[PDB]
Formats: C-alpha cells, structure tokens, sequence
C-alpha cells in the first residue's frame, strides 16, 4: 500500500482531470487499512457526493516549509552573479483571508539543503528539498 | 510609529513610499531629493508649504541591477505637477540618459496645479520632450495607480508599456462634466476611462493587475527580462532546462481536418522554457498573441496567430499590436520568433471605412525594417498578402521552416479555380478544386522555389530554434543612412 | 564603521581643524599619495583609492590661511583636475572656503586670469564627480569648487553647513543703507539664522540630500560604483582656449 501511496503522488498528469484524488483518499482511509471491506463500501463512506479528506497540522506545516524552500530556490535563480541573498523571513498563510499566519525562516546552506526554523534566533532542523 | 498614513489606509489604499518599498530590494532605496518647496506666492498659496512637494524620486535596485523611479503622492495637493515637481523628474531622466539605466514611474496625479498658471504647462512640455528624445534609448515603463486626467495622460502614452490597477484607477483626456456640458450624456468616470475600457476597447493599457502587491510582484518579473540600455546586450540567465528535452507532443497538435480549430499555445509552450511566458495585452485582439519568453536562458520575443479566435485572421487591432511589439523588440536587440497561421485579412465595409490599408501596412513596415535575427515557422497555412506580411523569407529573414502538412498558395482553391476557368463546363468544382489543392496547396512548390529552408518534423522545432538562435548571436546588419523613417501613421 | 566624523567639525565658527581628519577615514587605509605637499598648503591634491579603485582628491584646508583660494592654489588644482580628467579618473572634492584672498598684490599679479583656470578645469571635465560641503561656501568660491550647476553628478552637505552669497555683515550692510544704529545685533544674528544654513540651498535644489557625517563612506562608495559607466561628450572643437 505504501508503495501505491507514494506512486500515486509521482504520476504527473496535465491537460485533463482524473480521479487520482479518490484513489488516494480511499487508500489512505484507516477503514481500508483495517483489513476487510465490503461491496457497498464506497457509498457507505461517501454519502453526499465526494469530499476529499483534509490535512493534519504537521502535514500543513511541512507543506509550508517546502513552499518556503521552493520560493527561496526559485528566487536565487533570477539574481545576477554573487549579488544574491541567502536568508529571509516569510509569512505563509493559505486562504484568501490569511488563515493561520505562520512565520517561517530559511537559510539555504547548500544547493539542496536549508535550515528552516520558526524565525531568527530559533532552533533549526536542516531538512532537504530536491527540485 | 505609523503616523499620518492611517488616513490613507482607511480608504483601502496604499501610499507612494509603501509602493516604492515594495518594488525595490529590501534596503537599497536612496531617496534623492526630499526638502523642496513650491515657491508659488499666489492665490493664498504662500502658506501650507510641503517638504517633499508631492514627489518621491530615488534610485533603488532590482535583482542586483540598478533602476530609477518616481512616484506621485495623492495626499499632497492631489499630486498636481508644477514648475518645481517636474524639475526632479527631468533631472532623474537626464541622469538615466547619461547612464544606461531605465526609468519606471507610478502615476497618481489628479491633474495640473492651477495656482502656478502656465508653469505647469512648461513642466509638462519638458517631460514630454524628455520622453520623446529618450524613447528607444532606455526602456520606459509606466503604471497607473490612481486617477490620471488632463493633459498629463500623454507622457504615459509615449512610454513603451502602460499597466493599470483594477479597482481604483482610470485615465482619460477630458472629464465627464465637459461631456455632459456639450453632448448631454451622463457617464461615470469608470464607464468613461476605467481599466476595462482601456484593456479591451482603446488598446492603450498593456495589462491589468488585481492589487498593488501583485502589480509590484509581476513588475519585478517583467523587469527581469529587459536589457539595461540601448547598447547593452540581451540578458542571459542560468537555467537547468536544456535543448535536449523531448517534445514529441507537437506531432499531434495540428488536426487532420482543415476546418477544425486548435490552440496555438499548445505549440508555443513546448518550445520555450518552462513557466517563462509573459503575455502582453492578453484581452485585446485575441486573434494574435504577443509577449516575452526565454529560449535556453535568453529572452526572446513571441508573435503568433491563433486560429481559436476568428480563424486567426489579421485585422486593424492585431496589426497595431504586432507592429508596436516588433518595433520595441528590434529597438533593443531582442530576437523575434513567429508562428504563422493566417487565411487572409478580415473582409468587411467597416474595415475599409476604418482604414485597413494604413493599419495593415504598419506590421509589414515593422517586419521589414527590423534587423534582429528572425525565425519563422509555418504550421498550417499562409495565403495572399498575409504570407508576405508575417515575416516572409524575402524580407531579409534569417531562417524559415515549415511543417509537413503546411499550405502556401496565392489564395483559396475556389477562387483560383474560378479565375483559371471563366465559363468552363458546369460541375467543374469536383474535378478541379480537388486537383488544384492537391497539386499546389502544399509546401512542395514553395520549397522548390526556395522560400522555406527545409521541411521538418514538428518534434525538432526546439532543437532547430536553439541551434539557429545560438548561431545568429552576432549578426550585424545596417540600413541606409536616414534621419528617420516615415512609417504609415 | 566611521563614526569619528561626527565630531571633527568644531561647534565654534572661528576655530580651525585639519581636513586630513576628514580625508583619511573615507579612503582606504594607508592609500594617500600627496602631490606638491610643500606648495600652497591651503589646498590638498593627490591620489587615493576607494574600494580598490584609484580616485583623485582635491580639498581645502582651513588650517592654513582659513582655506582661502589664491593664485598658486588655483594653478595647482587646475593642473590636477586636467590631468585626472584626461585619463578618466574619478574626482572627489571637499569644500570649505570663505572666498578669495584680498590684496593689491593679488590684482597686480592677475587673480582674474589664475582663478578662472580652476573653474575652466572643473567645468570642462566629464568624469564622475562627487562633492561634499562640510562647513561653508561663499560667493564665487562656491561656484568654482565643483558646484552642482557645472554638470556635477551628486552633491552632499553636512548638517551644519552654510551656503550664502557672502558673510552676514556685508549682506546686512547692503540690505539696510542708513537703518537705525545698533542694527548689528538684531539683524546680523537673524540673517545668519535664516539664510546661513543649508535649508535654503536644499529648497532650491542645489544639494541632493543632507546627510549624517557617518554615512560619507557608504554614499561615496555607492555613487562611485553606480557612476562607473557614464558617457558624456563636449561639442566638437579642435581644442579649447583656456585662460593662460
Ligand atoms: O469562399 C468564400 C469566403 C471565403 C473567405 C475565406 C477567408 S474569410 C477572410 C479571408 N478573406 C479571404 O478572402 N479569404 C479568407
Ligand atoms: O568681515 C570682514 C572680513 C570677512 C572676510 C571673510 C573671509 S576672508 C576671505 C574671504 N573673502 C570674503 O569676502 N570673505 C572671506
């Protein structure tokens, strides 16, 4: 299953819609991983239309961190020669109303390594992003 | 400390200094002049002097490259110009003329300052002359953040590109009060000169943005494309994308039926680098696309027809749009890449009553006068004078290519069959139109004459374009000596 | 960090100071090569480096003769400016002048010819120029020492500067012919307060900005880096006709 989970996310499809979200949500459901299912499983678990499951706090935090890293990496490309920055303090907030402003730092110690933290003078984790 | 700007933000609007701070780098703005007064002494203006005098001019720095800018201030006197406001702008433009640096201005003026008399006209004239002289020397970009009325509208017009903000901006020559006075019609300011009107109807505005923040964010991206001056070379940026990336999806873009339509962006996007298109005038004359893009890390100019809208037929507005884009691109040594799909010109009385002859000649003049490297690709068809206009090989074109299902003919098969057989026996349609289209509506004849270099598979377009654009990097061509041309206005 | 420049200028207008205390912090360490050190000591000329590039230095000195322009100083500065411009070398000047040296010997020796040489050299030059007014600039001396109107690139002043037509006494005398006696006390002070300050010259637009003395190195490096590629040309001539 884990393999499928991972393999679903690496399938790049552009130009038309698909049902990969439904497959992902069905596989990730703890009912499906319980061990047994039925033939009325789908409509039993999807009474009104279809609604994809949401994200937990840590997943949304990780998405924020990766977004900040990507922003910094693409920003450094446009600068000329060595006149480029290496650290910022960003304020990420999804939604049109800035729901949950989360301050973020970034350091870009190498080509594919950062020092993400809460802000300046905050403990750093040194994750990795390759894009 | 957030003093004196609470009144501004309460109206859901930003300040000039905040806009300047958002545009440039975090700490690289050096305000030039800050303690200047109007010295008017008329109509009870001897009092209420202001330190900044309603203008903010500085130098700044974007992406490590220098810039010059100025911003109007709406709080102070409504942003009106004077004998003294225009002096700062003139000094900035003169300095940016000595050094090869561009100029960007954020217009917010409410009109002229009446209390100065004709001195406002003097300042306007000086700014107009500087814009006229320095156009083609340094790129000029203008953004309109608020009201812009009176005769001040003309200086943004001479500038290369004008952008507009959606909710709280407008521009026109004469106010609606005079329109009501003379004609008797009641029209609001937005109905007269709103951003939508200039985006779709008049064709003056080159774009529209939803917010000031987005305006700055994308203005930086636009600035990343431009060359610094007239004599400086085209910028080249590092990029991980490579010319060996596979593009085989182009083999299927063109439908096998001649009456079905397709989107030209499906051809434009694969050739250029990923996520590197900046469309210019997206909502005006949609049958033609113009903008900037990068090919192997160097900025190029894109001009292509679109059979999605009106069968990709040339027109007045499309001609003006393409002509302005080509002229600007050539003025600053930027390569041009074109994609051709045209059945001809739009037929109609309104067209001749509006002067198609003048307007359609502008694109041809711009294409013929240009001396930058050109690359042309004929995908499906090219008929009549439209084939000549859209950068044909005879107009000193560098390299021309065609796709295996192209067609290059004098006109459609029906008209040729009609003219070639006056009173030939009836039913001549079936056994003559098919034969003529088979024999002469194909790139074989044009290739025999030598009008296309080679017939290529659609999968090799990126390879060919990168090769040619790399080889043509150092072409030196010059026109005969002239004081200047005489373009059909 | 150069914060020692905040204290170089004394708070009294009649006390003297050494201009080298202003010259040395701005340029790089141990990089001054004085030219003609023992002749016309009221003016200093030489070569120096700013951020690794050679520049030309021309500054007055209130230590010697109140920093007053003269014949010999004019010749020295004119030759230095002409050589520096001939070979595309940036020029940086520091201004502190009360005027020209008064005396019969001066007119009997041709001050009119010699003082025009420095003005000609400053006006003819096309290299980037930077000017800093520390304390004062009066009369034609302000015009001569690379004023903004002579196609100067950037001009700066310090917060206690003074730019006026002449001293307060002469202006008060000419502005009130036979005004009631004791006019000295309540007129000279007022005129010096109102017009012997950089506010008026800044209002007219003759100085770009009024800066803290601690930012001089930053401003000079920024301007000299930006001005690296200026291209200016004079009208066509076989050659000039300088006042010999
Ligand atoms: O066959 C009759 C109408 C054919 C029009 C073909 C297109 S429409 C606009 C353009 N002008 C022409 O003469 N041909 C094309
Ligand atoms: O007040 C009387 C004498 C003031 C002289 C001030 C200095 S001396 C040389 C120069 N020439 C002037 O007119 N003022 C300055």
């Amino acid at each position: 299953i884990g393999r499928m989970e991972k393999a679903l996310d690496e399938y790049v499809i552009r130009g038309l819609r698909h049902n990969i979200c439904l497959l992902r949500d069905v596989v990730t459901e703890p009912r499906y991983r319980s061990g047994s299912i039925t033939t009325n499983y789908l409509q039993e678990q999807y009474p009104n239309g279809f609604k994809k499951a949401e994200l937990t706090a840590e997943e949304m935090q990780l998405m924020y961190e990766v977004a900040a890293c990507v922003h910094l990496k693409r920003e450094r490309l446009h600068y000329t020669q060595g006149t480029a920055p290496s650290e910022r303090q960003l304020y990420l907030s999804v939604g049109a109303g800035q729901e949950g402003e989360t301050p973020v730092y970034v350091r870009y110690l190498d080509d594919s390594h950062f020092e993400i933290g809460a802000s300046k003078h905050g403990p750093f984790r040194k994750m990795e992003v390759v894009w | 400390p957030t003093a004196a700007e609470d009144l501004r933000h309460k109206k859901k609007r930003l300040t000039a200094m905040e806009r300047v701070q958002l545009f440039c780098d975090p700490g690289t703005f050096r305000e030039r002049d800050a303690l200047v007064e109007h010295e008017c002494h008329n109509f009870g203006m001897e009092k209420r002097k202001v330190p900044g005098d309603g203008f903010i001019t500085g130098t700044g720095k974007v992406f490590g490259r220098p810039v010059f800018l100025f911003s109007h201030d709406f709080t102070v006197f409504g942003g009106s110009l004077s004998r003294t406001n225009a002096a700062k702008v003139v000094r900035i433009m003169e300095e940016a003329a000595k050094i090869g640096v561009p100029v960007i201005g954020f217009n917010d003026s409410g009109g002229a300052r009446i209390h100065e008399g004709v001195d406002s006209l003097a300042g306007y004239a000086d700014i107009f002359l500087r814009n006229t002289l320095f156009s083609g020397v340094i790129p000029q970009i203008s953004v309109i953040m608020g009201p812009c009325a009176g005769g001040a509208v003309y200086s943004p017009a001479i500038t290369d590109f004008t952008f507009m903000v959606e909710t709280s901006s407008y521009m026109f020559v004469t106010g609606p009060e005079v329109v009501s006075a003379v004609g008797g019609k009641l029209v609001t300011k937005d109905e007269l000169g709103g951003p939508h009107v200039h985006a779709t109807k008049s064709g003056v505005s080159a774009g529209t943005f939803p917010n000031d923040i987005v305006a700055m964010a994308q203005l930086r991206r636009l600035y990343s494309y431009l060359p610094l001056s007239n004599r400086d070379p085209v910028p080249v940026l590092p990029t991980a994308d490579e010319r060996y990336r596979d593009v085989s999806s182009l083999n299927t873009v063109v439908p096998t039926e001649v009456k079905e339509a397709y989107d030209m962006r499906d051809v434009i996007y694969p050739v250029i680098d990923h996520d590197s298109f900046f469309e210019i005038q997206p909502q005006f004359a949609k049958n033609i696309i113009c903008g900037f893009a990068r090919v192997e890390g160097r900025s190029v100019c894109i001009i292509a027809n679109q059979p999605k809208v009106q069968a990709g037929v040339l027109d007045i507005d499309s001609s003006v749009k393409g002509a302005r884009m080509v002229r600007f691109a050539d003025a600053f040594n930027i390569p041009i890449i074109t994609f051709v799909d045209v059945p001809g010109f739009l037929p109609g009385v309104q067209q001749e009553y509006g002067g198609i002859i003048r307007h359609g000649a502008k694109l041809l003049y711009a294409y013929a006068e240009a001396t930058v490297p050109k690359v042309t690709i004929i995908t499906r068809k090219a008929y009549g004078g439209a084939y000549d206009v859209m950068s044909s090989k005879h107009l000193r074109g560098d390299s021309n290519y065609a796709w295996p299902h192209a067609e290059i003919a004098v006109m459609g098969a029906a008209g040729a069959c009609k003219l070639l057989y006056s009173k030939e026996t009836a039913e001549q349609q079936a056994q003559r139109i098919a034969d003529y289209e088979k024999t002469f509506c194909t790139p074989l004849s044009a290739a025999r004459k030598g009008f296309v270099d080679a017939v290529i598979d659609p999968s090799e377009t990126r390879m060919r374009v990168c090769e040619d654009l790399e080889r043509l990097a150092r072409k030196q061509l010059q026109n005969p000596w002239k004081k200047h041309g005489n373009i059909p206005l």
